[PDB]
């Protein structure tokens, strides 16, 4: 009788694994995007100091 | 970034002082100038003054 609950509650428990998953993963990859767009902007300005400070 | 504002900055001093020390060099030269031409001038007239009292002598 109550088996059956137990059940309901380890399906609904699992999908929620599962659809966190992708959120977890998509805002990771996000988070190294943007991180990468940041030393690309960093490096650059970086040899202009190079240059730039007193030549 | 930031260096880059204190590097603009400093420039930015170097230049203001050298602009002004050429402003005031430019102004000195102009009025030692005037002076040498009033010198000129008043030897010219002196040479007048001198070749009419010699011609009367």
């Amino acid at each position: 009788d109550k088996l059956k609950e137990a059940e309901t509650r380890a399906e609904f428990a699992e999908r929620s694994v599962t659809k966190l998953e992708k959120s977890i993963d998509d805002l990771e990859d996000e988070l190294y995007a943007q991180k990468l767009k940041y030393k690309a902007i960093s490096e650059e300005l970086d040899h202009a100091l190079n240059d730039m400070t007193s030549i | 970034m930031d260096a880059i504002k204190k590097k603009m900055q400093m420039l930015k001093l170097d230049k203001e002082n050298a602009l002004d020390r050429a402003e005031q060099a430019e102004a000195d030269k102009k009025a030692a100038e005037d002076r040498s031409k009033q010198l000129e001038d008043e030897l010219v007239s002196l040479q007048k003054k001198l070749k009419g009292t010699e011609d009367e002598l």
